[PDB]
RNA sequence: AGGUUGACCUCGGAUCAGGUAGGAGGACCCGCUGAACUUAAGCAUAUCAAUAAGCGGAGGAAAAGAAACCAACAGGGAUUGCCCUAGUAACGGCGAGUGAAGCGGCAACAGCUCAAAUUUGAAAGCUGGCUUCGGCCCGCGUUGUAAUUUGGAGAGGAUGCUUU
RNA sequence: AAAGCUCCUUCGACGAGUCGAGUAGUUUGGGAAUGCUGCUCAAAAUGGGAGGUAAAUUUCUUCUAAAGCUAAAUACCGGCCA
């Protein structure tokens, strides 16, 4: 097989046929719209291993998002309080680009069910992804017994959910000592450490 | 120390229900006894140790049955869940006595297992027959293959002859010395290497 | 496996149990390197070249620096064992490239 | 062979001459690595050197995936 | 819209094989 | 078409009992599908590669030479995805290969192996290894020979 | 006819054929954002509080979930909840105060699917339309849709019985 | 036709701007960095992660990340029926 092939040029990003790719890629969709349609994925392998067949009702939509921290949408950088909450500049956003690209993709497209997504170029200003959307209206899907899980209710917004790829990882769903705190669901696991359980025999 | 600094009203919980809460397991219970009748309500678990020097000495209940024990008792991995075993993946078997244990379980229980057919028309080679299919039966697997001897028997009685001679320099002597040995394995090494460098060196 | 000696303390410590060696884990076996895997590397590598920082610590060990090129290797990957690959693999390269010249 | 038009510089980007060694436009321009990489193309084509002429192949063994029946 | 019946009971060809050659068994133990 | 013949035809013999090898013969066909070529190139079973120029993306074919020459195989950078698959009965194909041919074609076979072989790859074998690109627009090459020019007539 | 005739790629139009999304509700659930009153003599660390308010997204539950785990034992074995661990380890002008986790008992227990492989002796796969309900067409797709494989393994080979 | 069991010379693909490192903000009981995010650097093939004190060397024990589904035990100042 040639993806194999595939990833092993895209492990070597600093290569100079990649890195010309990269800019030439990177120009094309400067000159694009920040959130289009791109009609194959520029990454087979990666849409493959992230999960996109070539198969109707699979789509692929391209996006980029502005990178660098969050700044506060307070009037004039004053916060009213007291000084340790007074910073306006150096301040980060808990969730990934990622993530806010895939809500921007999602919200472009509400009849789809955003699958996943993947990054495939930056520059200084943005950063570029590819997200891969399934139709669960489309018949292929919804007899397919391998995607036809999506079609449920239950998967509605999962991106606004932070149940894709991206938004496990910031919510920390890993099993571990390191992730005490939130791998249960951080409010779930404070409100169970925070609650007084009085019985009647007490 | 009382810890409410916080807005702990709002957290409260209350166990008004347990006895309804009771009732409703008792009913989720003979609903699921009924739904599984004749098999047992539950499945097949092995006999394990429990891990760290606190709780060695005894043994529970496990997860399931590992692939190596089903292979030596003869049970195949896609028919032991379907007939009530339960099967663990991850378990392995680092000795032979828990591994011996399970395997003669397995098989205890698979000499107790009553396999009725597929079609009542055409019974197979492994599906039992119609004229031993009538037997009194069991459906708490956890209270018939249980845990019969938790801990080791703290009582024994031996005849005078055999009394042991003893660990030579007494018990306590060799507590320390093995202490000793373990926290000078290094130094030991260090200077066995030395006096064999200098060896070397003088020829 | 050496047996336990029976005790609480010291070296070999715990109860005496019959000690079973096991077929190995198939998960165990990541990491282990397959033949079409290294046709792939290999090919790959040969298509792609060098990246810049392998570039500067090449010439470094070219130059004989091997404690400066390590450090700088620390400095981009970002561990010392990371360093100490890189810089064992870049000195594989060079001395194949030197050598069946 | 049916070849575009090419300018006039064909070969990689070079500045030798330069004494800079920071970054990664020095790194990719000022260092010469030209005999390491001519050294590692001279090596992979010296391991790279009707029915036979169908048939004719290399002396690399074949890669496969799998046993295949 | 919800999924037809078929559409959810729909399974894979080698969940198929496996429902078909080991299917959940009646069985007994005796006490 | 032909192969819902064939498959009717199979079903005929297979209900008078002979097997459908008895009725059909081996096939030779031009094979297709990236993957499928790549298998066969790394297996040493293709003749003859043929890949096409204007595939993107550009990663998917951009192996394909060196691995070609790795393992000994002719290959042909051809003009059209869509040429062929015109041959394969696809709207593109981003490579194509014929393993092996039916024995009157033994000899085309060999002579258009040759061909390519004293043809395309000894005429591309230096120009492989060079840069491309680097032209100018038509008004910087205008502004560079006028400067040049002038240049040397001071 | 070749200044012609077409095949692809990309981007569009249509009150085209068929569908979907919005709002409500929001007690509980999943995230983002995010205070201050208050408590520490006062107070910028701290506390209140990873709370209130604000914003986005679901269901009858949601979420989590079948180890890149815990452990250091004679080893346990997906997730969740209760009791205990334990007001303990630990954090903190080490002040006010804050504060888990492993093991153990129980409740309930259920396992799995892709990517990375050439079906290559036959894209075997699928949407839509017309059906006389036998099928036939327009297409999707080889830049990969079926079968096979998922780490517990598997692929190939041997082997003789079982299985539907 | 598919399916399981037993043995084996050999083969045995396993997820990249990702892991990881530095820095900044925030957070945690996590304390010479517990989690998350931004910027910069940027991997490997018995490799990688973890083993609650920073670092080098030699070992050991565990799992196999960067793809995905899944009922029950659990919550419930909303709705409906008691």
């Amino acid at each position: 097989g040639a993806l194999k092939y595939l990833e092993e040029l895209s492990k070597k990003k600093q290569s100079d046929v990649v890195r010309f790719l990269l800019r030439v890629r990177c120009w094309e969709y400067r000159q694009l719209n920040v959130i289009h349609r791109a009609s194959r994925p520029s990454r087979p392998d990666k849409a493959r291993r992230l999960g996109y067949k070539a198969k109707q009702g699979y789509v692929i939509y391209r996006v980029r998002v502005r990178r660098g921290g969050r700044k506060r949408p307070v009037p004039k950088g004053a916060t009213y309080g007291k000084p340790t909450n007074q910073g306006v500049n150096q301040l980060k956003y808990q969730r990934s680009l990622r993530a806010t690209a895939e809500e921007r993709v999602g919200r472009r497209c509400s009849n789809l069910r955003v699958l996943n997504s993947y990054w495939v170029n930056q520059d200084s200003t943005y950063k570029y992804y590819e997200v891969i959307l399934v139709d669960p209206n489309h018949k292929a899907i919804r007899r397919d017994p391998r995607i036809n899980w999506i079609c449920n209710p239950v998967h509605k917004h999962r991106e606004c959910r932070g149940l894709t790829s991206t938004g496990k990882k910031s919510r920390g769903l890993n099993k571990g000592h390191r992730f005490n705190k939130t791998r249960a669901g951080r409010r779930k696991t404070w409100k169970r450490h925070n609650t007084l359980s009085l019985w009647r025999y007490r | 120390n009382n810890h409410f600094r916080k807005h702990w009203q709002r957290r409260v919980r209350c166990h008004f229900d347990q006895p309804g809460k009771k009732v409703t397991r008792r009913l989720a219970r003979r609903a699921k006894a009924a739904a599984l009748a004749p098999r047992p309500v539950d499945k097949l678990r092995p006999i394990v140790r429990c891990p760290t020097v606190k709780y060695n000495r005894r043994t529970r209940l496990g997860r399931g049955f590992t692939l190596e024990e089903l292979k030596a008792a003869g049970i195949p991995r896609l028919l032991a869940p379907t007939i009530g075993i339960a099967v663990d993946h991850r378990r392995k078997n680092l000795s032979e006595e828990s591994l011996a244990a399970n395997v003669q379980r397995l098989k205890d229980y698979k000499a107790r297992l009553i396999l009725f057919p597929r079609k009542s028309n055409k019974p197979k080679k492994a599906d039992t027959p119609k004229d031993q299919q009538t037997a009194e039966t069991t459906t708490s697997l956890r209270t018939s293959f249980g845990v019969e001897q938790p801990l080791a028997p703290g009582f024994t009685e031996i005849s005078k002859s055999e009394i042991p001679a003893g660990i030579e320099g007494g018990a306590y002597r060799a507590l320390r010395k093995a202490r000793s040995d373990a926290r000078l394995v290094g130094v030991r090494e260090k200077r066995a290497k030395e006096k064999a460098e200098a060896e070397a060196n003088k020829k | 496996p050496v047996e336990r000696t029976g005790l609480i303390r010291g070296l070999n410590k715990g109860h005496k149990t019959t000690r079973r060696v096991l077929k190995e884990r198939p998960s165990r076996r990541k990491g282990a390197q397959s033949k079409r895997t290294q046709f792939v590397r290999s090919l790959i590598r040969e298509v792609a070249g060098l990246a810049p920082y392998e570039r500067r610590v090449i010439e470094l060990l070219r130059n004989g620096k091997d404690k400066r090129a390590r450090k700088f290797s620390k400095k981009k990957l970002g561990t010392f064992g990371r360093a100490k690959r890189k810089c064992e693999e870049l000195q594989r390269i060079i001395a194949e490239s030197r050598r069946a010249h | 062979v049916l070849k575009p038009l090419t300018g006039d510089n064909t070969e990689a980007p070079k500045q030798h001459s330069q004494p800079s060694r920071k970054g990664k436009k020095a790194w990719r321009k000022n260092i010469d690595l030209t005999e390491v990489e001519q050294g590692l193309e001279e090596l992979n084509e010296q391991i790279i050197k009707a029915d036979e002429i169908i048939a004719q192949r290399s002396a690399l063994p074949a890669v496969s995936v799998r046993k295949r029946a | 819209r919800r999924l037809s019946k078929e559409d959810a009971s729909r399974v894979l060809e080698k969940t198929k094989k496996r429902l078909t050659h080991f299917p959940q068994r009646k069985y007994a133990v005796k006490a | 078409q032909e192969k819902k013949e064939r498959l009717l035809r199979e079903a005929t013999a297979i209900k008078e009992g002979k097997k459908k090898e008895d009725v059909s013969k081996k096939p030779y066909t031009v094979k297709y599908g990236l993957n499928h070529v790549v298998g066969l190139i790394e297996n040493k079973k293709a003749s003859l590669v043929l890949i096409a120029n204007d595939v993107d993306p550009i990663e998917l074919v951009v192996f394909l030479p060196a691995l070609c020459r790795k393992m000994g195989i002719p290959y042909a950078i051809i003009k059209g995805k869509a040429r062929l698959g015109t041959l394969v009965h696809k709207k593109t194909a981003a490579v194509v290969a014929i393993t092996e041919v039916r024995s009157e074609d033994k000899n085309e076979l060999a002579k258009l192996i040759s061909a390519v072989k004293e043809g395309y790859l000894e005429k591309v074998e230096d120009t492989r290894k060079r840069w491309g690109g680097g032209i100018m627009g038509f008004k910087a090459q205008k502004r560079e020979e006028k400067r040049k020019k002038s240049l040397e007539t001071a």
